């Protein structure tokens, strides 16, 4: 318990767990899915609500026309990092007047998010992202990690409860490059069907989906315009 | 050996009035398990270290503590070898420095007394710990001849005669000091064969022209070389046939 | 670099690092300074632990300018970081002033710097007395800074190791008649009091200030004023 | 960074500032100064410390110092501190009541901020109406008209108290008075001239004159001193 | 200044 | 204890613990190899695929800090990418100063420092990787140099860096590597890589090939996939 | 504690005059002994 | 620069620092603010009064501007600190708005900075609770407390320091408004109140007053002297 | 002590973060409804004393014509919000001429929550996350809308949330009385109705603190005679 108050202090082990405990964070954060296609890639966020009469905690944001991310964990760390990709989406508009490519901005922020690891006083920014985009190398699917090590995922999912959307994903990741937008869609839906306990049900209030696609623009869709992925879907056994 | 607080930690002074992590410091340059023999003649001084080379992986050419901090002044570093080459580039750059400002090739006493005035530093603030290494420069002035000067974590410097620094820098120090208690001008060969014969019998090892680097600087010609492998046993030989 | 102060009041109302500055110093070399009516005698054990280091290499009595000396008890590297600091001040007040700095005045100004070592953060106190001799107003001056930048005017005093019982031979061996020659004599047989084994020419350093200026004396006077001893 | 940090400049459960009293605790093992006010002139009487007989006096005065045409100011303390808080206390000279609360203000925000310890000095300031001022290292400063602080301080405001007539003083009662008090706090049975230090501010002439007096004044006031409890001793 | 360093 | 919490502080024995947690923290991590022949240098890592999700090229162990240069690393990947970044703009910086490629005696000597620099403050923590620097050029000649997380920056002929280190280089020292070329040298990497990787243990490697050499005219290029794919294939049959 | 003190030191003044009556000498030494010095 | 979390959250949700600054009020000389009708009373405890001390020097109750005073408790040192930030602020606003400043707007300044130092690197909590007094520009008398925290509220009636519930008790049963039907019965009531913790009487009472369209006046000593006369004489016709 | 205010807890947590959300249990109970008809705020005054006068409790804070704010807990840590609130709107007016959405505001008040530090930090940072709790209320192009922010700089929009000491028991009550399709007068007659059976004192028109924000109609402050007419029923 001496080697775990800051981010600068090296474990006996060779572990920092400042770093870990930051990762833990997004491991508290609400379940996510993001998988891509041949042609197109798709986030699945299930959004949790503190109380049944307040809102659904927003999951998925949009960085860029061709680029979006969804969250898991601090909310307010997570709004920092997209407020940085959106700045760092802008200025490549600005000076290059083409879009940032995805492993290319990836990058940046697993540089910007490794700095508060190493300096004193500092902290890991509490916050888990899944980036989908879209650009001439195809789809991308990136997961962003508190210990700003990023990974190239085929399909990825964070949160609570992850990891059996992780096995879903696995036993399923062989089909996915082929499948059209809504087997993608409906794939991403059934891994984040794992996640939930047996009797909650995903539902269009508790569901958003981040598309991004070869012609088409990142869009968010939610509780009126989840409906059209949901009702496909059949009951789980 | 009384503490009181964080005097173990930080560079601050002990009950009796004493800088353990100085002291640290200086236990840090034997971790190395190397030995340095630097020693001083009547118009040349020479500067010795082994050089440990475990498996044939290792590229030889690489593992080397003598730098050439400036053209007419060498040191031998002995100590953790990060710290070493940090104590060399700063040197360097103090080396070229004087020479901007001043016009003049730095004096070797001048070159470790900015060194140690560095170091000294480390040894009074508690953000940063003192450099684990130890400079021994040495290089032909213009009047006073060869000079060499150790050059310790602590910031304390001093010219010396012959020193020597590392894990044997006790007996290789005693071994130095009944030779110069003989008080002989020693010349160039007789310089590099006590600096060899002190590294050898303190160390017990019988040197191959490929175990130890050799340094010279002279006043006939001012200037830090490295002696190649066939320079060094050709001194080899020679301590050999005697 | 650390900000807080690293120097703090114990309950006992001490300073205590400064405390422990001042037996670092206690722990250091011998060294006397003695004020006599025509000038100020700085003597120390400039003693080494092997003849392979050069005892003209490096000096323990350092001049500050052509009229102001130091000679330390404590610790070498931090001496000789007061040592650049009192030049630079000399040198910043003749550049003001046009003038020579005034013994007091560059005592003044370098206890202010050992001071701001007490206080200021992330630093440890300078473990170094000071013991600084001038000529000024046709008069000689003799100072002694402490680690917590206190400086006082000593006729005779003593600093280092055995310090207190040179401070005690000082009382019954000074006057104020003393004339420079006897109070090299009075300081050599100080620190041959305090001294173990022989004392030669080399391991001891001796510095005079006079109406002359200050000038550190070179081995073979020492070695004639070492023979005026025996 | 956080380990070794000792947090000066923080609270205590009891809503003390530990620092400052310690800084306080160490002014009380200082000289002993005395401040007294009369109606033609203020005096400072500190106690000498520094009585080694090899010790050098070049001095104008040791614990007394000049801050500038018009006031006089002594210390009890860690000395260093003491002549950095004067030079900036020349720096800022003036009314005497701002020069204090300008040196009070230095010293409470070294107590409110920057983690640096306080200034461990607490200040006699004399000055010209006719005013004594003091102040401690938390920077909470206060006129009086009799004072005393370091060594024995709570003795000799007691006294004082005792023997202070309010308003009916003269420069000569007053150096009575102080004598008289420095009799008692030392330790010395004799106090001799040699181990205090008295300097008194008058106004002569439309000016500010701040005199420490000679060593042959001093004998005198404790001869007169001294002869007067005697007077006293031959009434039992 | 130089000179008194360097001597 | 207390003298391991900070990179300033000094052992009773003068050792700085912090450095020494993060070599371990590099000894944890998988085996990347780097071997320098006659024209060339050949780096190959076993790159562990902690799960099938990753897609092949994620956490690339291979890095291109200049047009000459590969680095291979070997610890924390954030750090290593960190000071990949930092011997890019190292490498950047020596050509816009300079204006020619900066040799890889230099830019270890560079790098070295910089990492050097965060083991003696408490403001910052050693960095917890370690890299292989190679480089080839007509003038220089093939160059390997090892740095790790305490600063030492060391030619070799033929290094390891990871939790195979040793047996690595006991595969190594079987090579003739002062005579051979490339085109066997990746060969052979291959074979050692593979040898050294444990399938009873963490499983599921894949060889990561990149060389820099004559044959590629002084660049470092990712090995093409014919010539990886027939190293593998080598690699896979000398296991028997 | 103080006060206590006072009172036991002032009748000990008291008792070394051989009186019983304990007078405002005796008090004022007291306070001079028991809380300063 | 000293940048270190001074004021941070205890496990149990509390600033601890503050509360520390809240205890050091609290060992403070007992302060009592009377709003009345057409005057605010600022009645001092003068702790221990020394014939040797100044008793100008040490002042308690200090005039922010022509209108608005204010009396402390807690520590002098950041009481004076807080009293020149607030000077300097009302000839500010005064230069801006060309408007003496109100109540309320001197005592939310006092209470952002207060609060400020609550939350900022390096800097440890003010240790000093202040009740400020005044008369607003439509001449409605008005009382403020501030502490350490940085939070104010409008008083009738208030009291700070040492003794300051037991005064604020004795307030809330006396404070009517018969009571405050002249100045008299105001300052009377007043120092009733700090006569409820003041255990020597008239001698340790500092007493200021100011009226409408008038400067703050310190009462003298003999005045409070026969203020006390007069409660003690009320006292007995009540028995 | 040893800890940094930026440091994580073995189960994810900011330490400071949640020792601030544990700050405002002790404040007062306040309780924000929205409704088709408006967003009605309530907060409880909680008078320690008849001396001190319940208008100087302001806890029900005018941000803008359109936007209303409740806070509950350390309230002076409120009064930086409320500011950078009220900055903030008016710059989006004065750079757009149009008055900022109530989740802007919510938003860009959040912002100023985790911007503490303690090395690598302005000057003028923070030490300290903000030990309130705040609810935006307002009317903008959705509508009415209520928002709840807390020091962890989460916010999120609410038909009915009970932030303060009572905050558990008020919100199992609004989720009682809520429904979605209720006019104004009934929300504000719920909100009274739960603040009155968790008050320490006794609900009168002077210890609380009533206000609306309606479509059409500006920022409200209830005064004594409103709330007096309100809660002669209950």
């Amino acid at each position: 318990n001496q080697y775990d108050n800051d981010v600068t202090v090296w474990s006996p082990q060779g572990r920092i767990h400042q770093i870990e405990y930051a990762m833990e964070a997004v491991k508290q954060g609400s379940a996510t899915v993001g998988l891509k296609s041949k042609t197109h890639a798709v986030l699945v966020a299930l959004k949790r609500a503190q109380s049944e009469l307040a809102a659904h905690q927003k999951k998925i944001l949009h960085v860029d026309n061709h680029i979006g991310i969804s969250i898991a964990g601090l909310t307010a760390d997570a709004r920092l990092l997209c407020n940085f990709m959106r700045q760092e989406c802008l200025d490549s508009r600005f000076v290059f007047d083409r879009p940032l490519p995805v492993s290319r901005l990836v990058s940046l922020i697993g540089s910007k998010t490794q700095i508060p690891t190493q300096r004193y006083g500092r902290r890991p920014y509490g916050v888990g992202l899944l980036i989908a985009g879209y650009d001439d190398m195809g789809p991308h699917i990136f997961q962003t990690c508190p210990s700003a090590n990023y990974f190239d995922c085929r399909a990825m999912s964070i949160g609570a409860r992850s990891q059996s959307a992780r096995t879903y994903l696995e036993r399923h990741m062989s089909e996915f490059m082929e499948c059209n937008l809504n087997e993608l869609v409906k794939h991403g839906l059934r891994a984040l069907r794992e996640t939930l306990p047996a009797e909650q049900d995903l539902t269009t209030k508790n569901v958003s989906i981040g598309i991004v696609g070869k012609d088409l623009e990142f869009t968010i869709y939610d509780d009126d315009d989840v409906s059209p992925f949901l009702e496909g879907l059949e009951e789980r056994p | 050996g009384s503490s009181a607080g964080f005097d173990r930690h930080i560079t601050i002074f002990s009950p009796e009035g004493r800088l353990y992590q100085v002291e640290y410091a200086f236990k840090a340059i034997n971790q190395g398990g190397l030995t340095s023999v630097a020693v001083r003649g009547k118009d040349c001084a020479v500067i010795v270290t082994q050089k440990k080379v475990p498996d044939k992986l290792l590229d030889s050419s690489t593992v080397t503590h003598l730098f050439k901090i400036t053209e007419n002044i060498g040191c031998v570093m002995t100590g953790m070898t990060a710290d070493s080459r940090s104590q060399v580039q700063r040197a360097r750059y103090e080396a070229a420095n004087w020479k901007y400002k001043y016009g003049y090739e730095i004096p070797v006493d001048m070159l470790c007394k900015r060194i140690a005035d560095i170091s000294q530093v480390y040894t009074q603030n508690a953000e940063m710990r003192p450099l684990g290494c130890c400079m021994i420069l040495i290089g032909i002035d213009e009047e006073q001849g060869p000079q060499v000067y150790k050059c310790d974590p602590a910031g304390y410097y001093c010219g010396f005669k012959a020193t020597a620094a590392g894990v044997k820098q006790t007996e290789s120090t005693s071994f130095l000091e009944k030779k110069v208690k003989k008080k002989f001008d020693w010349t160039f060969e007789q310089t590099v064969e006590t600096a060899i014969t002190c590294l050898s019998t303190v160390l017990s090892i019988d040197f191959k022209p490929s175990e130890i680097e050799v340094g010279v600087v002279t006043v006939e010609n001012p200037k830090f070389r490295i002696l190649t492998e066939a320079e060094i046993d050709a001194h080899l030989v020679a301590l050999a046939e005697r | 670099g650390y900000s807080f102060s690293l120097t703090t009041f114990s309950p006992s109302g001490k300073l205590v690092q400064i405390e422990y500055a001042l037996a670092a110093v206690a722990g250091g070399a011998p060294s006397v300074g003695i004020k006599a009516a025509n000038g100020v005698v700085l003597a120390t054990e400039k003693k080494q632990k092997s003849i392979l280091y050069d005892e003209r290499s490096v000096h323990k009595v350092e001049p500050i300018t052509k009229h102001i000396g130091l000679v330390y008890s404590g610790m070498g590297p931090d001496y000789r970081v007061l040592v650049h600091r009192a030049r630079k001040l000399a040198q910043q007040y003749y550049l003001v002033y046009q003038e020579p700095i005034p013994t007091a005045q560059l005592v003044q100004r370098v206890a202010s710097v050992m001071q701001e070592y007490t206080q200021s953060g992330g630093v440890r106190p300078f473990g170094v007395s000071l013991l600084i001799c001038g000529w000024n107003e046709g008069r000689p001056y003799l100072f002694q800074s402490d680690p917590s930048g206190a400086y006082f005017a000593w006729k005779a005093t003593a600093m280092g190791k055995n310090y207190v019982n040179g401070k005690t031979f000082l009382e019954k061996r000074y006057n104020e008649d003393l004339e420079l020659e006897d109070a090299i004599h009075t300081a050599i047989l100080t620190l041959k009091e305090s001294f173990e084994g022989q004392m030669t020419e080399d391991n001891i350093e001796v510095g005079i200030c006079n109406e002359a200026g200050f000038r550190r004396l070179t081995p073979t006077e020492v070695k004639d004023y070492l023979a005026a001893i025996a | 960074s956080r380990r070794y940090d000792s947090r000066t400049t923080i609270f205590s459960p009891e809503g003390r500032l530990y620092q400052v009293e310690y800084a306080m605790e160490a002014i009380g093992h200082a000289g002993t100064c005395l401040g007294i006010l009369a109606n033609d002139g203020v005096l400072l009487a500190a106690e000498r410390r520094n009585i080694h007989k090899l010790l050098d006096e070049v001095f104008f005065s040791e614990k007394i110092y000049k801050l500038n045409e018009d006031m006089a100011c002594s210390v009890a303390g860690i000395t260093s501190d003491a002549n950095v808080l004067t030079n900036e206390l020349r720096l800022i000279a003036i009314p005497c009541e701002q020069l204090v609360t300008a040196l009070c203000d230095i010293k409470q925000a070294y107590t409110q901020f920057g983690g640096k310890r306080p200034f461990g000095v607490s200040l006699l300031y004399i000055g010209w109406g006719f005013q004594l001022y003091q102040s401690d290292p938390s920077g909470n400063y206060g006129g009086w008209k009799a004072t005393c602080i370091g060594n024995n301080s709570a003795a000799a405001v007691s006294m004082l108290k005792q023997d202070y007539k309010e308003g009916e003083m003269t420069l000569k009662s007053a150096l009575a008075l102080a004598i008289k008090v420095l009799n008692k706090t030392m330790d010395v049975s004799k106090l001799s001239a040699e181990k205090v230090e008295i300097a008194t501010l008058t106004r002569e002439n439309g000016k500010t004159v701040i005199r420490v007096l000679k060593q042959k004044e001093v004998e005198q006031l404790i001869k007169k001193h001294e002869e007067e409890e005697a007077k006293a001793e031959r009434e039992k | 200044l130089h000179s008194l360093s360097t001597g | 204890t207390g003298y391991d919490l900070s990179a300033s502080t000094f052992s009773p024995d003068g050792r700085v613990f912090q450095v020494e947690y993060a070599m371990k923290a590099v000894e944890n991590s998988s085996t990347a190899i780097g071997i320098r022949c006659k024209d060339g240098v050949v780096f190959g890592v076993e790159k562990l695929v902690l799960s099938k999700l990753y897609e092949e090229g994620s956490n690339k162990r291979l890095f291109n800090v200049d047009r000459h240069v590969g680095m291979a690393v070997a610890g924390l990947l954030a750090d290593a990418r960190s000071l990949a970044d930092i011997a890019r703009e190292e490498a950047s910086n020596f050509r816009s100063n300079f204006g020619y490629n900066i040799p890889l005696k230099h830019l270890a000597d560079r790098v070295a420092m910089y990492v050097h620099a965060y083991t003696l403050y408490s403001a910052v923590r050693p960095f917890g990787c370690s890299f292989m620097l190679g480089s080839y050029s007509v003038n220089d000649g093939a160059q390997l140099y090892m740095i790790d997380p305490s600063g030492v920056s060391y030619g070799y002929w033929g290094c390891a860096i990871g939790k195979a280190r040793q047996a690595a280089k006991t595969e190594i020292e079987k090579l003739q590597m002062k005579e051979m070329t490339c085109r066997d040298i990746v060969k052979e990497v291959a074979k050692i890589i593979y040898i050294v990787h444990d399938e009873v243990k963490d499983k599921a490697f894949e060889l990561e090939l990149s060389w820099v050499g004559e044959l590629t005219n002084g660049r470092h290029e990712i090995v093409p996939k014919d010539i990886r794919e027939e190293a593998e294939k080598y690699a896979k049959e000398s296991l028997k | 504690a103080d006060i206590k003190a006072i009172c036991t030191e002032a009748g000990l003044m008291a008792l070394r005059e051989r009186r019983m009556k304990v007078t405002n000498e005796d008090f004022k030494k007291s306070k001079e002994n028991v809380l300063y010095k | 620069s000293y940048d270190r979390a001074i004021t941070v959250f205890s496990p149990d949700g509390h600033l601890f620092q503050v509360e520390y600054a809240q205890e050091a009020v609290k060992k403070g000389s007992t302060a009592v603010g009377v709003r009345g009708r057409d005057i605010v009373v600022l009645g001092v405890e003068k702790k221990s009064v020394a014939k040797l001390q100044d008793e100008r020097t040490v002042r308690k109750i200090c005039a922010l501007d022509d209108n608005v005073c204010m009396a402390f408790a807690g520590l002098t040192a950041d009481a004076r600190i807080v009293i020149n930030r607030a000077r300097v602020e009302c000839q500010s606003h005064r230069l801006t708005v060309e408007d003496p400043v109100t109540v309320e707007y001197i005592t939310r300044y006092i209470a952002s900075l207060k609060q400020r130092y609550t939350q900022s690197n390096g800097r440890r909590p003010f240790g000093i609770s202040a009740l400020i007094v005044g008369f607003d520009f439509d001449g409605t008398p008005r009382l403020y407390q501030t502490d350490p925290s940085g939070t104010y509220h409008a008083w009738k009636a208030n009291a700070i320091g040492r003794g300051a519930k037991s005064v604020r008790e004795f307030l809330e049963k006396n404070y009517t408004d018969e009571a405050i039907e002249t100045d008299d019965l105001t300052i009377k009531l007043v120092i009733k109140a700090l006569l409820e913790v003041v255990q020597s009487g008239g001698k340790n009472i500092e007493l200021a007053v100011m009226r409408r369209d008038q400067s703050l006046k310190i009462l003298n000593p003999e005045e409070i002297e026969k203020y006390v006369a007069e409660i003690e004489k009320e006292k007995e016709e009540n028995e | 002590y040893d800890r940094g205010v930026n440091t994580f807890s073995p189960e994810g947590r900011l330490f400071q973060v949640e020792y601030a959300i544990e700050a405002i249990k002790l404040g007062s109970t306040a309780i924000g409804i929205q409704t088709s008809e408006g967003v009605c705020l309530a907060v409880e005054k909680r008078i320690t004393s008849p001396l001190m006068e319940p208008s100087s409790i302001e806890k029900i804070v005018e941000i803008d014509a359109h936007i209303g704010c409740a806070m509950s807990g350390l309230i002076a840590d409120a009064k930086t919000l409320i500011d950078k609130a009220r900055v903030e709107t008016q710059n989006h007016w004065f750079t757009y001429n149009e008055t900022m959405t109530v989740e802007s505001v919510t938003q860009a008040v959040s912002n100023l929550a985790l911007q503490f530090g303690e090395e690598d930090a302005d000057p003028g940072a923070m030490s300290r996350p903000f030990g309130v709790a705040l609810l935006f209320g307002g009317v903008d192009e959705k509508g009415p809308q209520l928002f709840h922010m807390d020091p962890s700089g989460t916010f999120v929009q609410c038909d009915a949330r009970a932030i303060g000491s009572a905050s558990e028991g008020a919100q199992s009550s609004l989720q009682e009385v809520y429904h979605k399709s209720m006019t104004l007068k009934e929300a504000i007659k719920s909100s009274l109705i739960i603040l009155k059976q968790v008050m320490e004192e006794k609900l009168n028109a002077t210890n609380i603190e009533l206000a609306t924000v309606q479509p059409g109609q500006n920022f409200h402050m209830f005064t004594k005679e409103e709330l007096e007419e309100v809660i002669k029923d209950i």
